[PDB]
């Protein structure tokens, strides 16, 4: 019916990172169309998140996870009850993105349709990913 | 973009996401890199055995298409 | 002798499927169910009405010996579909459960999945495509699995799930939810997948670890 | 005397300007209200006595205009 | 006199522009019906009734103004 | 006299307003009726019936006003 | 003289323009908070009182023309 | 006589407003079509078509006002 | 002399129009500020603060106006 | 004969209204081409096509308004 | 002489204008600073110089108008 | 005569609201561009030389409007 | 003669429509530049940069205007 304050809950398939939090202040995420911000009392939404960075500021610091990160791909649902869960296909920390390492025998693609549209993608997230490093 | 390659192909978001890795396995950790692998079979029943085996999971192997 | 060596790797291999639940357990469960029922426009315009057809997926083990959790299983589809047939597809999964339902099912299993490799979350997906490819012939889905609540207990468990052209028509009411960031007509395919993949990953999940403890259990038994 | 009422008159016209201008923000709320309505319907009423409630105002403005026309055609 | 009458019917002219206006506030009512319809078709009645009773009260207007004309063109 | 008939034919040369705010509103409400087709084109139809509405209740306006034009011009 | 009061009685007369501009922006507003109560009910309250904020501020520049016209009346 | 043709002639120049607005309109209908079709592009036809329709109704007024024009500028 | 105080009081009465256009303003802003809130309340106080800002900022112009006005009608 | 002629100039003058009007609509048909090909790259040189046509409409008008200019300013 | 007066103070007041349009895009201005600021609230600060930055060459307009105003009233 | 060179002045004079259009239009132009590059920047080369081109048809119209500025100055 | 240094001078007052105007795009484009940096704040720079051409491009009409202003004061 409503929520006090508000809780968080990010979870991915192979570990889920906070079941409930109250602690973080803000998160900041980019859809397709623009970077969004989630905080409290705001309203309920469904977003969908390619494989962007993910930074989400903490009033304390929580163990083991650094505060911002790079998803794979994601669905963001903010209930009405002043809830947000993330639940993304897999996370990990910036420093460990290891760039310059790209493109090592999967450049090869086929002639579709669809392969046309999956290289756009694929070269957006590529793009993406060299510059969060930054 | 996510909204077209589905509108005009029957591309599946999880399919998205995958190709989207597909150019930056190697740059991401071993633990990510183990998880986005996609091996099983499918048998077709006629009181018969018919395999086709799923392996590619990019293309239409697991996830079919319109584009495909 | 056999039975103890083949226990004591079992037992590791139940402790990692343990792990895998512990850690994947209630991923996005829920989810969308919660947040369509938070929706009052929806209840008022849903349609609701009972499934005439629909279509049962069975998740069994392909390694034998592993207890009688398979035969538990198929002892159920088996009660559900001889008892009225013509209403169920029967997707089976898993090499056991398909080569105990040949027999007593010809003509309604056509096509399983079998020789998974490992457990993760696109390979459910890609078996969420596959059911929901199957779907549209069957006004509902439903999945039967073996739910590992305790190391010595597996209880048979059935979730039930709207098809993806009910979803659609249901999801098309959501308004309380804005999606403009991607738009709605994609939104609602891309939660669908999201609603039936994560069931699909939590009944793997639980039918594999069910499987270890179960085999682990019977070689101690046959052990004795 | 003749031309200030000549003058006079031609405020009086000049009434019916707010008139175009309220006409033309009916349009604009009322197209407010549909679009409301269809993005979030159950709350009909509500939207809908808010928007009757701006339009009354709006012809508040109209009346003080002719209220003023009258004001001024008679002093 | 012929210089009163002169601006009587100038303002008996002037009751044209908000009927310009009234046209443009339709306009833009209804795109906005349409784009409601477009976003959730279910209710057409509401929208429809709704755009219609909003138009409605253009036409109000609209006569008020010629009333006014024909008031002034007289009186 | 002479003076009464100049700002008659004024006022019917005005009346072209109307029809310039006329023509602008039509240009929104196409642009609207492309923009909601684009969003749900499945109702085609309904928004073409309500657009084509829309634009006769225009021109309606329109012609009202030429009627007043001819009015002013021999009455 | 005469034709200073014919053209102060024109400006108590264009006093009427700012109510037309505040007609349509009281239209806007209420268009915008219709838009935002859909959007978000929960805090009607709060969007209530800040569209009857910004209505009485506008009205406030009302006033003050009036005042003016008044002014230019007697002064 | 000489005035009326001077104000007859005004008139006929007056004409050019509504072809100011209807470039207008034609620009802000195109805008939408645009902004239609990057939005779905498959239904370019449709959209296309209603483009095409919506601007030969535009200058369906704009003829009407030189209609005018040419009238009051020889009756 | 006499006309010059016409011409001086005719501005000071222009000096109306910024007083519309305020108005107007204010309810454009206010449009968005109920908007903004809708989309994100927590920082109600800051969108508040700012809006405000901008209405103090409106009102400076109309000071200015009136300012202006009266140096004209003594300058 | 001297006034028909200043009408007439003064009527070629005010040709310029929709030369005006067509520069802001092409101003806002560029921008919906800039959004839209934002939105959907892949379709450029669609876009592209369809708003030279809008434009090469637009000046159409205007080239019609300087043929009436010419005319009144020798008829 | 007193023509030339009354046109240059005439001036000066038209010089209002630019106050009003300057009005209306501070508020059009601060409407975008507040959607965009709880759009993403992070970066506050970076619009509110940006918005700042707007309004200060807005009133650059106006300053430089009135400064055209005293120059036509002084040369 | 005099009073034709008078009104020929007065045309020249307003060719200056093309200009002011145009302004209108190059910014709506560019906060089109800023949108559209925010919402995909890798192709801002390909908005960038489009809204170039807009911008240079823009200044089209305008240098038309001086023409006909001069033209009727001189002819 | 002084009474085309009337007009003369009118028409460099005129030449304040453009600044207006002028003001208005600024304040839009910078409203388009506070979301558009909102939307996505990594490439504010380019933003900002192309933001600041277009308002140059602004002004580069306000000083044609002048240009030509101060041209017709002087020829």
């Amino acid at each position: 019916t409503k929520k006090q304050k508000m809780e968080v809950t990010l979870r991915t398939p192979y570990k889920e990172y906070l079941a409930n939090f109250d602690g973080f202040s803000r998160i900041t995420a980019k859809t397709n169309e623009a970077s969004l911000v989630i905080q409290n009392k705001t309203p309920a939404s469904l977003y969908v998140l390619p494989p962007g960075p993910l930074k989400i500021r903490f009033t304390s610091e929580v163990k083991n996870v650094s505060g911002d990160f790079l998803h794979t791909g994601g669905w963001v649902i903010v209930h009405a009850d002043n809830t947000c869960e993330i639940n993304v296909m897999d996370l990990f920390d910036r420093k460990e993105v290891r760039a310059d390492q790209f493109e090592k025998g999967n450049i090869q693609d086929l002639d579709t349709l669809a392969g046309k549209y999956a290289a756009k993608s694929r070269k957006s997230t590529v793009r993406l990913f060299t510059k969060a490093t930054t | 973009c996510i909204e077209f390659a589905f509108k005009k192909a029957g591309i599946p978001i999880v399919r998205n996401f995958l190709h989207s890795t597909e150019g930056v396995i190697y740059g991401l950790p071993q633990r990510v890199q183990r998880n986005l692998a996609i091996n099983y079979t499918v048998k077709q029943y006629k009181e018969g055995k018919a395999v086709s085996a799923k392996t590619i999971k990019t293309l239409q192997e697991a996830f079919p298409s319109k584009g495909d | 002798k056999i039975t103890k060596a083949m226990k004591m790797v079992a037992a590791s291999k139940m402790k990692a499927e343990t792990s895998r639940l512990e850690n994947g357990r209630n991923f996005a469960v829920g989810s969308v169910q919660k947040m369509l029922e938070n929706e009052s426009y929806v209840q008022k315009k849903k349609s609701t009405t009972a499934p005439k057809s629909t279509l049962l997926v069975p998740i069994t083990s392909d390694k034998g010996l592993c207890g009688s959790v398979n035969s538990s299983i198929v002892r159920e589809v088996k009660r559900l579909a001889l008892n009225n047939r013509s209403a169920f597809g029967l997707l089976p999964v898993g090499e056991k459960g398909s080569s105990g339902l040949s027999r007593p099912f010809p003509d309604l299993l056509k096509s399983s999945i079998v020789n998974i490799q490992n457990v993760n979350f696109p390979t459910a997906a890609a078996i969420a495509h596959q059911v929901s490819t199957q779907g549209a012939g069957y006004d509902q889905v439903t999945l039967i699995y073996n739910h590992f609540k305790n190391a010595i207990s597996y209880v048979v468990k059935h979730q039930e799930l709207l098809p993806r052209a009910q979803f659609l028509n249901l999801f098309k009411y959501v308004t309380r939810h804005e999606a403009v960031e991607p738009e709605l007509e994609y939104s609602k395919n891309y939660f669908f997948e999201l609603y039936m993949a994560s069931s699909v990953y939590n009944a793997l999940l639980n039918s594999s670890a069910s499987e270890q403890a179960s085999r682990m259990n019977a070689m101690e038994n046959a052990s004795k | 005397m003749l031309l200030v009422k000549a003058v006079k008159v031609l405020v009086m016209g000049g009434c019916m300007l707010p008139i175009a201008f309220g006409a033309l923000g009916t349009g604009v709320l009322f197209a407010g209200f549909n679009v409301a309505l269809s993005r979030n319907p159950e709350e009909t009423e509500s939207l809908f006595n808010n928007t009757l409630m701006g339009f009354a105002l709006i012809e508040t403005f109209i009346f003080m205009s002719i209220g003023l026309g009258f004001f001024v055609l008679f002093a």
